[PDB]
């Protein structure tokens, strides 16, 4: 597959319940392999894949420190978001931001991410030449002025091009044996009826990973959109994927239904209809 | 794991 | 300040079999504020032991959220997930039904 590290993280202050609660996630890919919560019992930097669980306590000390500074670095950016937004210290806000590193087929940086957004909305982002910044509005054209005059998107580029991607490929080595596989989809049709005149076929596709996948009807070989729903991809619990797509269909022609599949994991596309 | 990189807002 | 009504999505981790120990989970995503309220009930009340993801997000900034717990489905029994949220007049209750 084609490998990714991403860290999210979530500033939301609370005035009245002392400091702004943060909680940081780290993928690789689909897979969610850390966390650090403000609020959990000792706040550090825990593991949440047990290929990681077993680096030794520098990790740990080091991940957990990094983790504390984004967090205080969230703690001003809320402060300096009520100057720029002329806002009270009495209100809740969120910050959002998403960084990470794509590698790329020759084991140089693809991509590389650096985006962050203010009450659910952008707020500034590090453009895909990676030398340039594109802020939401004139609040954020502050920042970009600050990080323009600090040199901070070379500084970041750095870190994208080297570090992480170093951290990403022993990632991807440690947690081999569970990080390098593509499970196809368990794919079957289904058939609800809506009334005496109409039917809904559902097309289902479980236990996949990564969560990438295309599913779509057909009718006679024709792309149908038209009384068609399909779900947001959705995890099984067990670092698996799962989606459905359904059709409304006149009663007596299901037969002409044919549902596609595609995924990494499948040697080829597949072409389910509905077996009773 | 995080960056020691990070700059504000 | 921007507010966004969760989707709610309720189902079992496995296709469902009467008898056949499984585990039961609650999609909420695409909410805005991140400040949310997510139960699973059995019968209209409450599951024993209910433990949930850490709070994520997608690209378009859009929370996510897993609430999951270990279940048995059989034809008498009704599952269910209840949603608190800013955006919700009240509480949302999605039923678990087995052909979604
Ligand atoms: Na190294």
């Amino acid at each position: 597959g084609s490998h990714s590290m991403k860290y999210f993280y979530t500033s939301v202050s609370r005035p009245g319940r002392g400091e702004p609660r943060f909680i940081s996630v780290g993928y690789v890919d689909d897979t969610q392999f850390v966390r650090f919560d403000s609020d959990a019992e000792s706040p550090r930097e825990e593991p949440r894949a047990p290929w990681v669980e077993q680096e030794g306590p520098e990790y740990w000390e080091e991940a957990t420190r990094r983790a504390k500074e984004a967090a205080q670095t969230h703690r001003e950016n809320l402060r300096t978001a009520l100057r720029y937004y002329n806002q009270s210290e009495a209100g809740s806000h969120t910050i959002q931001k998403m960084y990470g590193c794509d590698l790329g087929p020759d084991g140089r940086l693809l991509r590389g991410y650096h985006q962050s957004a203010y009450d659910g909305k952008d707020y500034i982002a590090l453009n895909g030449d990676l030398r340039s910044w594109t802020a939401a509005d004139m609040a954020a054209q502050n920042t970009q002025r600050k990080w323009e005059g600090n040199r901070y998107a070379e500084r970041f580029r750095a870190y994208l091009e080297g570090e992480c991607l170093e951290w990403l490929r022993r990632y991807l080595e440690n947690g081999k044996e569970t990080l390098q596989r593509a499970d196809p989809p368990k794919t079957h049709v289904t058939h609800h009826p809506v009334s005496d005149h109409e039917a809904t076929l559902r097309c289902w596709a479980l236990g996949f990973y990564p969560a990438e996948i295309t599913l779509t009807w057909q009718r006679d070989g024709e792309e149908q959109t038209q009384d068609t729903e399909f779900v947001e991809t959705r995890p099984g619990g067990d670092g698996t994927f799962q989606k459905w797509g359904a059709v409304v269909v006149p009663s007596g022609e299901e037969q002409r239904y044919t549902c596609h599949v595609q995924h990494e994991g499948l040697p080829e596309p597949l072409t389910l209809r509905w077996e009773p | 794991m995080h960056p020691a990189q990070t700059s504000q807002w | 300040m921007i507010q966004r009504t969760p989707k709610i999505q309720v189902y079992s981790r496995h296709p469902p079999e009467n008898g056949k120990p499984n585990f039961l989970n609650c999609y909420v995503s695409g909410f805005h504020p991140s400040d949310i309220e997510v139960d699973l009930l059995k019968n209209g009340e409450k599951m024993g032991k209910v433990e949930h993801s850490d709070l994520s997000f997608s690209k378009d900034w859009s929370f996510y959220l897993l609430y999951y717990t270990e279940f048995t489905p059989n034809e008498k029994d009704e599952y269910a997930c209840r949603v608190n949220h800013v955006t919700l007049s009240g509480p949302r209750t999605v039923k678990w039904d087995r052909d979604m």
